[PDB]
DNA sequence: TAACCCCCCTTCGGTGCTTTGCACCGAAGGGGGGT
């Protein structure tokens, strides 16, 4: 005897409708095998048949279970989705072995047909109606409507997941020296209790959960490590994830490559090093699937130093309350940064790698600190803290950064790794100008037009220069001054221009940029003593200002 | 046994659908004893997924204090809930509670969880509790009472409150009580002795109610020492083209505010092309113009006043060494008051504690000055900010904000 | 020939000020993973 499980009410969007689309042509080879699921279901208690008065239906088909004999049956409820009530998930993030603590014992195991163990809404079954072809249409057919949560329907997931938590609870407040990771219908059970009591502590959840219908079949109870469980494979003292596959294929479609690059992603939280810019810049174009890409010498070079990686198995280990986390980041170039996680030494909990490029112009400062971001809320996500970071970044740089910039910045509490190549600002720009230094008027105007334009500068020396640009903006003839004057000068130089523009991407003291221009401004900064920028209204009849403006204009 | 004043959103808005943030250990541990005791008392009830509707849910300890407090982002929903100055349920503002010359803020959301809520408006107040790992999916709630930080409670609760205090006001008819958010704002011009006298015999006559986070905390403002930073000009004997050319440039800034600025006789002294470090002095046509120029800037703005109707936009400019200038307004260029602070917590070692700060300061003098909060604009990227400033949020209380990136060309509002 | 969830890389269009160019950023759509 079952105790049944309360119905969630369940409407479609207002002044909407149920579904009505009908069939695709289905072959007889699905025909012919999906009756008989229909007879299981209904003998069951899964489907009832009743639906002469029902005008709604939504198409049926089934396909083959991975790699089995075994046919897989869905229904395509994409049009009863649009027209469902929405629902919030309660499934908030994918748990994370790195965060699980050690258990003396530990066990695995699945509910059997959860879906269909779960009553769907009383009035809500007529919406679920579907049609099977009997033999091809020749005859009406079977039809039938859900008494369960069907496989397909938007809702299915967030109904099933919650009734699993409102049947576990009784049994966690009752129980609570163990600990239980629900997932779907993936139980992870441990304690430190004796193997025994443990047993008995499962069997009194595993009867707990026939009460209430939930089978827990045998096929899916693990009782001996390694467990299977998210992916990964759960040893008593440390995890790994299972077996990554890497495509060889010596000839490589856009496809191809997202998937090699997804993989390596997933790969990178527990092999340390992966990098997939190189491999990545190969996707960047609107590019469809099919097309054939050859692999360049960086990509090809980045591809076989991730396999370096891949060959080697590499382990984690799992997390103890009691000793804080340890995060170290390192510098991996072009904008790659990869990072370790540990509470103690060389025993990594996970890894993982931040690549992303935010802004046409930015520098190493500003990646380091959203790597230490990124972390800082996987690490939350994880074990609910912060950890303490370990940065290529001396404590001198840091301050100066921070101190200087205009923007609102912090890293959590932190301290300093000798470990190249080491993060650092490549120029600072003076506060005050330079006695005895020139001083270059720049200015750069282009015709809208024609995209003609000028560049050039007058200094207090009498140096002047006017440079003819085709194919401009007013925005890089700006940028284009200011080049020229950096060219033309010595070691130490003032320079006054109007383009707030330019001046806005200079004094973050960029080191990257997307700008071919703007990088040999960076070449040239570098290359300098001293620099002073100074801003000055554009129109108001300034120094050489107006001079420049005339030459350029 | 007492009827619920029924609550409808703005016609044409949907529910807020805000995704929960990820919260510290510390923070989902307070949380979880808070709402345990909270569905015992009735307060609060489970719900499932059935409900569309979500609103972030975090924990603070305020200014010296050591034991959590619960905070909803309500600014979904406050902005989604009908406006009660439509159906007259606004709270008027007395003009004179920012001249006090003292003025204690009390914690009464305590109060509001003894109404009960319009129980067709209950599924909008839903939120979720995470778990550390993911371990267990998320631990859903909907309010049964007026909930704290909702803009309805204080609306639906005024008509309880004025009965309450009456007694207080008739005996004290000098002490002026503003109420905004789960606060209570009680300014007076008494010795500072006296108006935390005054203060504890507001706190026992609010337990009179209740006999019939918690009430005991109180913070103390002084209105009457607030000052504004005004837009200043330096004074040089002697003068670079480079500090002619920051000067021209700042007046140049500044007449967008004070449109009898001129700058035409200062532009002259740069006609040439000359060194930036060049002394060069001033002729007697530029002097009489930064003269009258720092006359503009000592009075006030001509026609620049409070709309009722608009909403309040404060900016924040990082000035560096710990000082942090802002500007309230509602129009461009047209500035109600523009401030500084220096030396907040923070200063020297942490640029978004002291933003956080400054934020939070800023928020309470317009709850003061006019009752409203203003959207800010943020001197900050919104990664970094998202990252951290629940770490230092101290207020019941959430002002709307964007993110903005301005790269300070004049130095206007500091030296 | 699909349901829900997390992540990364790319493109793209919407937004605003750096203006009718250029940059920031969230939504998708690709991929990886989980049930
Ligand atoms: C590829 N795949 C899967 C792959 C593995 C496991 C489940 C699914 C799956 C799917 C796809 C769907 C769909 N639609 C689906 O509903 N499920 C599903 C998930 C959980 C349950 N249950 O807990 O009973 C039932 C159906
Ligand atoms: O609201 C969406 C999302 O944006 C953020 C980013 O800081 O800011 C908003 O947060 C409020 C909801 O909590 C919005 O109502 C408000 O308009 C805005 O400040 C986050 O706070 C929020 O998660
Ligand atoms: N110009």
């Amino acid at each position: 005897p079952i105790s049944p499980i309360e119905t969630v009410p369940v409407k479609l969007k207002p002044g909407m409708d149920g579904p009505k689309v009908k069939q695709w042509p289905l072959t007889e080879e699905k025909i012919k095998a999906l009756v008989e699921i229909c007879t299981e279901m209904e003998k069951e208690g899964k489907i009832s048949k009743i639906g002469p008065e029902n005008p709604y239906n939504t198409p049926v088909f089934a396909i083959k279970k991975k790699d089995s004999t075994k046919w897989r049956k869905l229904v395509d409820f994409r049009e009863l989705n649009k027209r469902t009530q929405d629902f919030w998930e309660v499934q908030l993030g994918i748990p994370h072995p790195a965060g699980l603590k050690k258990k003396k014992s530990v066990t695995v195991l699945d509910v059997g047909d959860a879906y269909f163990s779960v009553p769907l809404d009383e009035d809500f079954r007529k919406y679920t109606a579907f049609t099977i072809p009997s033999i091809n249409n020749e005859t009406p057919g079977i039809r039938y409507q859900y008494n369960v949560l069907p496989q397909g329907w938007k809702g299915s997931p967030a109904i099933f997941q919650s009734s699993m938590t409102k049947i576990l609870e009784p049994f966690k407040k009752q129980n609570p020296d163990i600990v239980i990771y629900q997932y779907m219908d993936d139980l992870y059970v441990g304690s430190d209790l004796e193997i025994g009591q443990h047993r008995t502590k499962i069997e009194e959840l595993r009867q707990h959960l026939l009460r209430w219908g939930l089978t827990t079949p045998d096929k899916k109870h693990q009782k001996e490590p390694p467990f299977l469980w998210m992916g990964y494979e759960l040893h008593p003292d440390k995890w790994t994830v299972q077996p990554i596959v890497l495509p060889e294929k010596d000839s490589w479609t856009v496809n191809d490559i997202q998937k090699l690059v997804g993989k390596l992603n997933w790969a990178s939280q527990i092999y340390p090093g992966i990098k997939v810019r190189q491999l990545s810049k190969l996707l960047r174009g609107t590019k469809a699937l099919t097309e054939v890409i050859p692999l360049t010498e960086e990509a090809e070079l980045e591809l076989a130093e991730n396999r370096e990686i891949l060959k080697e198995p590499v382990h984690g280990v799992y997390y103890d309350p009691s000793k804080d986390l340890i995060a170290e980041i390192q510098k991996q170039g072009q904008g790659q940064w990869t990072y370790q996680i540990y509470q103690e030494p060389f025993k990594n909990l996970k890894t993982g790698k931040y690549a992303r490029m935010r802004g046409a112009h930015t520098n190493d400062v500003k990646q380091l600190t959203e790597a230490v971001q990124k972390i800082t809320t996987e690490s939350i996500v994880i074990w609910g803290k912060t950890p303490k970071f370990k940065l290529p970044i001396q404590k001198e740089t840091w301050e100066t950064w921070w101190t200087e910039y205009w923007q609102a910045t912090w890293i959590p509490e932190w301290e300093f790794v000798n470990t190249p190549p080491l993060v650092k600002l490549w120029y600072q720009l003076e506060k005050e100008p330079i006695v005895g230094a020139e001083t270059f008027y720049v200015d750069g105007a282009a015709n809208r037009e024609t995209k003609l334009g000028k560049a050039g500068y007058v200094t207090n020396k009498g140096r002047q220069k006017v440079v003819p640009l085709t194919n401009t903006t007013n925005q890089k003839t700006e940028l284009q001054a200011i080049y020229l004057a950096l060219q033309d000068s010595g070691l130490e130089v003032n320079i006054v221009t109007n383009s707030q523009y330019a001046l806005g991407i200079i004094q973050a003291q960029p080191d990257k940029s997307e700008s071919e221009l703007v990088n040999q401004i960076i070449e040239q900064l570098i290359k300098k003593e001293k620099v002073y920028l100074a801003w000055v209204p554009a129109h108001k009849g300034i120094g050489g200002n107006e001079q420049v403006d005339k030459l350029v204009s | 046994p007492i009827e619920t004043v029924p609550v409808k959103l703005k016609p044409g808005m949907d529910g807020p659908k805000v995704k929960q943030w990820p919260l510290t250990e510390e923070k989902i541990k307070a949380l979880v004893e808070i709402c345990t005791e909270m569905e015992k008392e009735g307060k609060i009830s489970k719900i499932g997924p059935e409900n569309p509707y979500n609103t972030p849910v975090f924990a603070i300890k305020k200014k010296d204090s050591t034991k959590w407090r619960k905070l909803v982002d309500f600014r979904e929903l406050n902005k989604r809930t009908q406006d009660f100055w439509e159906v007259q349920l606004g709270i008027p503002h007395p003009a004179g509670l920012k001249k006090k010359k003292s003025v204690t803020v009390l914690d009464v959301g305590d109060a509001y969880f003894s109404v009960p809520l319009d129980e067709d408006f209950r599924k909008y107040t839903a939120f979720t509790i995470p778990s550390i790992n993911n371990e267990t999916p998320g631990i859903r709630y909907q309010y049964n009472v007026l909930p704290q930080g909702w803009k309805g409670s204080p609306a639906i609760f005024q008509s309880s409150m004025t009965k309450i205090l009456e007694p207080f006001k008739k005996q004290n008819p000098d002490i002026v009580i503003y109420q905004y958010m789960d606060d209570l704002y009680v300014g007076s011009d008494l010795e500072i002795g006296q108006h935390r006298t005054k203060i504890e015999e507001l706190r026992q006559h609010l337990l009179r109610w209740g006999l019939t986070p918690f009430l005991w905390m109180g913070y103390e403002l002084h209105p009457d020492k607030w000052t504004v930073q005004p837009i200043v000009l330096p004074e040089k004997d002697s003068w670079t083209v480079n500090d002619i050319q920051k000067l021209v440039g700042k007046l140049n800034w500044a007449s967008q505010i004070y449109p009898g600025i001129k700058v035409r006789q200062l532009s002259k002294l740069l006609r040439g092309t000359k060194a930036l470090t060049e002394v060069i002095p001033l002729t007697e046509e530029a002097e009489l113009e930064l003269a009258e120029n720092r006359e503009i800037l000592k009075e006030p703005v001509h026609g620049v006043y409070y709309d009722p109707s608009k909403d309040l936009i404060a900016e924040i400019q990082k000035q560096g060494q710990g000082q942090w200038t802002y500007q309230i307004y509602q129009e461009p260029f047209k500035n109600l008051k523009t401030g500084k602070y220096a030396r907040m917590r923070g200063a020297h070692t942490n640029d978004v504690k002291q933003l956080t700060e400054a934020v939070q300061k800023i928020t309470t003098e317009s709850i003061v000055i006019w009752g409203k909060t203003p959207k800010f604009k943020l001197p900050i990227q919104k990664e970094t900010w998202e990252t951290w400033w629940t770490e230092y949020w101290q207020a019941t209380w959430i002002p709307e904000w964007e993110f903005v990136n301005t790269p300070p060309l004049v130095k206007l509002w500091y030296q």
